[PDB]
């Protein structure tokens, strides 16, 4: 009754005949939402990543802990030095262990 | 005419159009630039044309004189609002505000000269209380030196420049617009040390000497510079002087100096920044939470947005987004809970953003004409769950059946047996098989509620021109062609009387035939908001009278009748979701609002009537207009050929704010609860201002670590979130990621932002609002003395000091009536009053300090500071002056003064409108009064078939009869006479005419009418001198009383007070059932330590109230049925109470109410042997005890004579103020004795039977049948 | 067999009955025909 | 019967799975 639209066949008629020109070919039928995903940061659950705002929220987090400050100097020249989206989500999993410790 | 004076206090939205407008009459250069040439090239068209007025002749001299006066300062500049605003908050001059400043500093001497005495008295006050013998002696030298710490500020200097300013517009204007005189001569350019103002008739022009920066500003900006510098000065005092606030001000100081720092650089986007506020609030107080994957999580999203302002902006540079960050960081992260929140007050202390008109309606034209998709299965199992709740809804009541309900047609046997057999059903056989519910039909049962009442309608709103006659709103100036005139009036109350046919079936059945879709005079409109902090920002919509009126009724049916179905080992934890709700009503459609709208078209029985809003908006244009934004159009066109661009809204399909809200709100919680059984846990929802909040539950075992149980809440709640987002999706409306705040701990609401069962609030929230003129049409001392005293009685409980309250207080009313007394703009204060008050000292500081309800002008007593309510508003303020004498505040002389002060002249029925005052001359207020002055005539002069023959020409009459039938008897009692007149139809006729509001324009059209006598007009416009008058033959009186003896209590004093005040009417019959002793009177207290005595318990006193608290160290974390309006009839009969003879009255006066027999009155009516929280955090560890408090005047089963709770918010209230300071409790624990005695205030009462009826009672000879007052036809 | 197709064939009818309430329009008068009179004069 | 029933429910299948398209004008 109608092309294969993705199930690969699933119809749509709109509120009048002629008024899917808007989403019938913008495959390329309207961009779904984002898959939330775990890995990428979403508002669901915090995950580093290369932007600077990764780093800024991290030394934020070190200075709102209630870790000792020397501690908090060891862990902000330990950082300075870090560089990589694998050894930077790293050291965000010691460094909750720490705190939570 | 001249008894309206300009407005005191910053109302209207700021709009960088009019300030444009102004200074292009003018023909002065500036540097503002705008999105649309419209106004700019229109008015420049115009010009060239050469029309003018008398006001283009007036502001063309102000012009040349700037011009004149520019070329001594050759290297000048304007400095556009806000890019200047670092400057105008510094601003400062010596000379050119000379008087002001002697005024205060008489003020601050008068203070100082009794400072002393006023701390002598309140230490006795706190040692009283048992609380000590002397307060933290770093609280003495600030109560001592209050004035010159206030002096000694950084505000000080723009405060008074600001305020001069404003009262010099103030006066020119008001003297100047009145037709008195209409030859005027131009002001002239003044001169000072530094500055140099011009105060145009509606510009004011600053020129500074070493910069020569220039300023040009309005009428609007002078009152938000005045609020705000008022503003910043009281709460950064109100911070210095306290202790509690150490850190917290130099973190304010920080935030105040370098946001002040952006604005001459970065321009109007700032307040994007500032804006940015609350969010990072909410983040950093997360920042703090047990499970830590949640930590940084909204932070990450708030950083990513100030890093995209600034990028935008043009800051390419990143080491200023650091430090910005670690400003940032030092401002917010703390380590106290209850000041997390503070900051949440100041959002508003930084002013507001110019906005345009493009720029409100590019958003929402974008937001709108966009096309979506949906899925017909989830729409269909959405709609399958709002069926399901509705048959439970009406199962519940009737006995759980279905029997006006729907009838299925092919639905499965399971369904299908339970509408045969009775039972109910959940969720989820709903979303089994919604294949079911697909093709019901119901049927009407529910009636439309009527004539419930008057409100919504009297409600005033505003109204928008006919469709064909649209260009009436903009002044004639503004356009490039002469507009229509505007014959329909904008008022919708003045529109609603002056009808002549009205019934509300005609509006129903306006839209039902379909006549909407065709009237063609409706039209709406767009009008923006005042005192928004976003340039954006929103808007609101006013629309014409019958489709408003057809709007109001259809929400007040469907919240008046099926909008309360939906009012409502292991254990249960709970998240919280809260996200915003803006922007939402953007994004419905009927494709999805269509299956609803007819499910309740088919109950309630009108057809096709609930979808109304898109139906008739498809087809009609909306625009945004402010009488300074012109459309750019050569000549008048209807509303359909203007194309769809830049100030109008063509074709929408979403609706609009606040219109049928209730039809959205009960259609949207069938989607959370499919996401909820999607998700397997329950869900509970609420809306709160601006922003809906959800908390998903969750069962777990009993016996497990807490952390645990606080870490499986979030990650179930994280499935859940994303499963509603999807959902969500689906159906339409995109809950965006960033936006939501997913936390363990808190969620906010309106009173407070909750936190884990204890609340954290915003104390100095109020404490910037207290200013030196309340809002009123005349401006009144007795109005301000109250506006200052009710926000400082609100600012003491949300956690401020009493005592530094008490003296602030006191401070600004000295400071307030020395402004109201010899610097205003008054024209009665002639020289022989202003003067013989001046000159002398102790009189003026007298009058001061007397409190309000025995004369003189003080409206905050003691007993206040700690109770909510207290006692007898007199006996209270007696014992207040008898506690000042004491310490010796006041001489002696006082007493006997007030004692033996000249009556006035009341009349039988204010003693029953108002049944506390013993009156004295003039103490009303201007406004209030001149309210039902101007109300009685349009609601007696008015031919709506709604309230017809309810206010005949000789209501005062009847009125007045009525009273003095109900008071005169050999015994007065003001009490039930006031709640019986009230429970009457006068009762009912006085709520309507109160209920009904006015306002300016509304009196100046009465006016103009002349409803209003000129007797009446000088009797009001002549007042203030009268109350002062009266104040100063008081306090000059030489009298005496032998009779008084100042050892006399105060019940027995204020007795022989009120009897010899208002003994004209008493001719000495006694007057009974008015006063109660005062608290702060007899109330001693003592503090149990852990191995002392009790003095004070073991002296003699036997009763008290018992408090304790453990040393638990915490403050850091842990024939009738469902009646109608006849309801009035039993609590009338009631009062007026069991009274053989006069039965027969009570039922006169109850038919006179309502229909109803003798028999059915007695049968329905009771009868009774008399014919008469959550503020504070260590309230959670207390354990009140009230043992040895039965021991109350006689012990008998009558209301508390002394307030037992007024007892235990005293106890609370002492156990609160003492551990205000430490974090923890210390080291043993602490109990509490707080002793009464009430011996020297018993009343020897001797209940009479009843006072027999003592005059031939008359009322109205006919029984009136409007159908808005009570029935006359129950039953 | 028959009491089957007939329960499809309702079915059938009920989901487009419920389309037509929703699309909205393009009939003769599919919006809200079943609507009693009124329950008051 | 077979077939046509296995027909029919293949189609209130398809008809069970349908999308709704919206534009953005009041009347083209
Ligand atoms: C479909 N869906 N899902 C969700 C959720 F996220 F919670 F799951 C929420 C919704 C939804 O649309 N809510 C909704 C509910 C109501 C309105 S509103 O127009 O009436 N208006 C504006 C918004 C805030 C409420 C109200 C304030 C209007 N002021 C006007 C002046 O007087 C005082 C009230 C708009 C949208
Ligand atoms: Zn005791
Ligand atoms: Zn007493």
């Amino acid at each position: 009754i109608m092309i294969a639209i993705p199930p690969d066949l699933k119809p749509i008629i709109g509120r009048d005949s002629g008024r899917a020109l808007a989403e019938v070919l913008k495959l390329l039928k309207e961009f779904q939402l984002k898959p939330i995903g775990k890995k990428v940061s979403s508002a669901v659950g915090f995950v580093p990543d290369t932007g600077p705002a990764s780093r800024s929220v991290i030394r934020s987090i070190i200075k709102s802990s209630r870790l000792e400050e020397d501690r908090k100097r060891y862990l902000m020249t330990l950082l300075d030095d870090i560089k990589g989206a694998n050894d930077l989500a790293k050291f965000h999993q010691m460094l909750m262990k720490i705190i939570m410790k | 005419n001249q008894i309206l004076y300009p407005e005191v206090h910053l109302d209207s939205p700021i709009v960088t159009n009019k300030i444009v407008a102004i200074l292009e009459y003018a023909r002065v250069p500036h540097a503002y630039s705008l999105e649309d040439p419209t106004l700019c090239q229109n008015i420049k068209h115009r010009l060239k044309n050469g029309f003018s007025n008398q006001m283009i002749i007036n502001n063309v001299e102000v012009g040349n004189v700037i011009k004149s006066k520019l070329r001594s300062y050759p290297a000048h500049s304007h400095i556009p609002y806000p890019n200047c605003n670092q400057d105008l908050f510094n601003i400062e001059d010596k000379e050119s505000t000379r008087k002001i400043r002697e005024l205060l500093k008489k003020g601050n001497s008068l203070y100082s000269k009794v400072s002393d005495k006023v701390f002598q008295c309140l230490r006795d006050t706190n040692s009283r209380l048992g609380l000590g013998s002397e307060l933290r002696e770093d609280i003495k030298e600030k109560i001592i030196n209050l004035g010159v710490y206030m002096h000694s500020s950084q505000w000080f200097e723009p405060f008074l420049f600001w305020f001069t300013v404003k009262t010099e517009m103030r006066s020119v204007i008001k003297s100047q617009t009145h037709t008195c005189h209409r030859r005027r001569h131009t002001p002239v350019f003044f001169t000072g040390s530094s500055v140099e103002l011009l105060i145009s008739r509606d510009l004011v022009a600053i020129i500074s000497k070493e910069s020569q920066h220039v300023y040009y500003l309005t009428f609007e900006l002078v009152l938000m510079y005045c609020d705000v510098i008022e503003g910043r000065l009281m709460t950064e005092t109100a911070m210095t002087i306290d202790a509690r606030y150490a850190e917290l001000l130099g973190r304010v100081r920080y935030m105040w100096k370098l946001i002040d720092g952006f604005f001459p650089a970065l321009g109007n986007p700032t307040y994007q920044i500032v804006a940015m506020l609350e969010p990072l609030s909410l983040a950093y107080l997360q920042l703090r939470d047990i499970t830590v994957e949640l930590r940084g999580a909204f932070l990450n999203h708030c950083f990513t947005e100030i890093h995209d302002v600034l990028d935008q902006n043009g800051f390419s540079d990143e080491g200023t987004y650091h430090e910005l960050i670690e400003a940032l960081d030092y401002i917010f992260i703390t380590d106290d809970i209850h000041l997390t929140g503070e900051i949440f007050s100041f959002f508003r202390s930084f002013g507001h953003p110019r906005l345009e008109a493009v720029t409100a309606a590019e958003n929402v034209r974008k937001y709108m004409n966009q096309p979506k998709v949906i899925v017909y299965e989830t729409l269909m199992k959405g709609h399958a769950i709002f069926c399901g709740i509705i048959i439970n809804g009406y199962r519940d009541r009737h006995g759980g059946s279905w029997p006006p309900l729907t009838l299925p047609l092919h639905a499965a046997d399971t369904i299908r047996n339970a509408q045969a057999s009775g039972e109910g059903l959940t969720h989820e056989q709903c979303v089994d098989n919604w294949k079911s519910f697909a093709g019901v039909r119901f049927g009407c049962f529910m009636p439309l509620s009527l004539d419930s009442d008057l409100t919504m309608y009297l409600k005033d709103k505003a109204l928008a021109a006919l469709q064909r006659e649209w260009d009436s709103v903009y002044p004639k100036e503004f356009l490039r062609y002469d507009p229509p005139k505007g014959t329909g009036s904008r008022r919708l109350v003045d529109v609603f009387l002056n009808d002549s046919s009205f019934d509300p079936y005609d509006m129903i059945m306006y839209v039902v035939s379909g006549a909407y879709l065709h009237d063609p005079e409706f039209n709406l409109s767009y009008s923006l908001k005042e005192k928004e902090i976003k340039e954006t920002g929103r808007l609101f919509a006013k629309m014409t009278y019958k489709m408003r009126a057809c709007q109001v009724i259809a929400e007040n049916l469907i919240s008046n009748g099926i909008g309360k179905y939906f009012k409502d080992t292991y254990e249960t934890v709970s998240a919280f979701i809260t996200t915003d709700l803006k922007k939402y009503c953007l994004n419905w459609r009927y494709e999805t609002i269509s299956l609803f709208a007819q499910r309740l078209n088919e109950i309630y029985g009108l057809p096709s009537f609930f979808q109304w809003l898109h139906k008739r908006l498809e087809t009609s244009v909306l625009y945004v207009s402010d009488p300074h934004c012109p459309p750019d159009l050569d000549a008048h066109v209807p509303l359909c050929k203007v194309p769809n661009d830049q100030i109008f809204i063509k074709y929408p399909m979403g609706g609009i704010e606040g219109y049928c809200q209730k039809l959205w709100t009960i259609s949207t919680i069938p989607y959370l609860y499919l996401a909820a059984y999607e998700s397997g846990v329950r869900i509970a929802s609420l809306v709160q201002g601006d922003n809906q909040t959800i908390a998903v539950t969750k069962r777990v075992p009993s016996t497990w670590p807490y952390n645990l149980k606080k870490r499986e809440a979030a990650r179930v709640t994280r499935d859940y979130f994303v499963i509603l987002r999807q959902r969500l999706h689906d159906i339409g409306h995109h809950l965006k990621a960033n936006e939501t705040i997913v936390s363990s701990h808190f969620f906010v609401y309106s009173k407070g932002i909750y936190y884990d069962g204890l609340l954290v609030s915003q104390s100095l929230k109020s404490i910037a609002r207290c200013v030196f003129w309340s809002e009123t049409i005349v401006d009144e001392t007795r109005a301000a003395c109250s506006n200052i005293a009710t926000t400082m009685a609100k600012s003491i409980e949300r956690g401020y000091d009493r005592y530094l309250a008490y003296s602030l207080n006191v401070l600004k009313v000295i400071q307030q009536i020395l402004i109201s007394l010899g610097f205003t703009i008054n024209s009665t204060m002639t020289r022989d009053v202003v003067i013989p008050l001046l000159t002398n000292n102790d009189l003026l500081i007298r009058m001061a300090l007397l409190p309000a309800p025995i004369g003189g002008m003080n409206y905050l007593n003691m007993s206040r500071l700690f109770v909510r309510n207290i006692g007898d508003p007199v006996t209270s303020s007696i014992a207040d002056l008898k506690r000042m004498i004491l310490a010796s505040l006041m001489p002696e002389e006082t007493l006997h003064q007030v004692m033996t002060q000249q009556p006035g002249d009341s009349s039988f029925l204010d003693w029953a409108s108002d049944p506390y005052s013993a009156n004295l001359v003039c103490v009303q207020s201007i406004t209030r009064l001149l309210k039902n002055i101007t109300a009685r005539f349009v609601l007696i002069h008015s031919p709506n078939p709604m309230l017809k023959g309810l206010f005949h020409d000789d209501s005062k009459e009847e009125d007045e009869r009525l009273a003095a039938f109900l008071m005169d008897r050999h015994i007065i009692v003001p009490r039930a006479a006031h709640e019986i007149l009230d429970h009457s139809v006068t009762g009912a006729r006085e709520s309507i005419a109160g209920m009904l509001d006015t306002t300016k324009g509304l009196i100046r059209a009465s006016m103009r009418k002349g409803g209003l006598t000129s007797r009446v007009i000088t009797r009001l416009s002549n007042y203030d001198y009268e109350q002062f008058r009266a104040g100063m033959v008081l306090l000059t009186g030489r009298k005496r009383n032998v009779l008084i003896d100042k050892e006399s209590c105060s019940v027995q004093l204020a007795r022989a007070l009120r009897s010899h005040m208002w003994a004209r009417l008493a001719r000495g019959r006694p007057i009974y059932g008015l006063e109660v002793p005062d608290v702060l009177e007899s109330m001693r207290g003592h503090l149990i330590r852990r191995h002392e005595t009790c003095v004070i318990c073991e002296c003699g006193s036997v009763n008290y109230g018992w408090f304790f608290v453990p040393s638990g160290c915490q403050l850091d974390d842990i024939s009738r049925s469902l009646r109608s309006a006849v309801r009035i009839a039993t609590v009338y009969s009631w009062a007026y109470g069991d009274d053989d003879s006069s039965w027969n009255e009570a039922w006169l006066l109850a038919r006179q109410r309502a229909n109803v027999s003798l028999e059915e009155l007695r049968v329905i009516t009771p009868i009774s042997t008399s014919t008469n929280t959550s503020l504070v955090r260590v309230a959670r560890y207390t354990t009140i005890s009230n043992d040895n408090l039965s021991f109350v005047i006689s012990d008998k089963k009558v209301d508390t004579n002394f307030i037992y709770q007024q007892g235990m918010l005293l106890g609370l209230g002492v156990l609160e103020t003492l551990f205000r300071l430490e974090k923890d409790t210390g080291s043993s624990n602490t109990v509490l004795h707080l002793h009464v005695e009430t011996d020297c205030c018993v009343i020897p009462m001797i209940d009479h039977p009843r006072i027999p009826s003592s005059r031939k009672l008359e009322l109205r000879a006919e029984l009136c049948t409007n159908p808005l007052i009570y029935d006359n036809a129950p039953l």
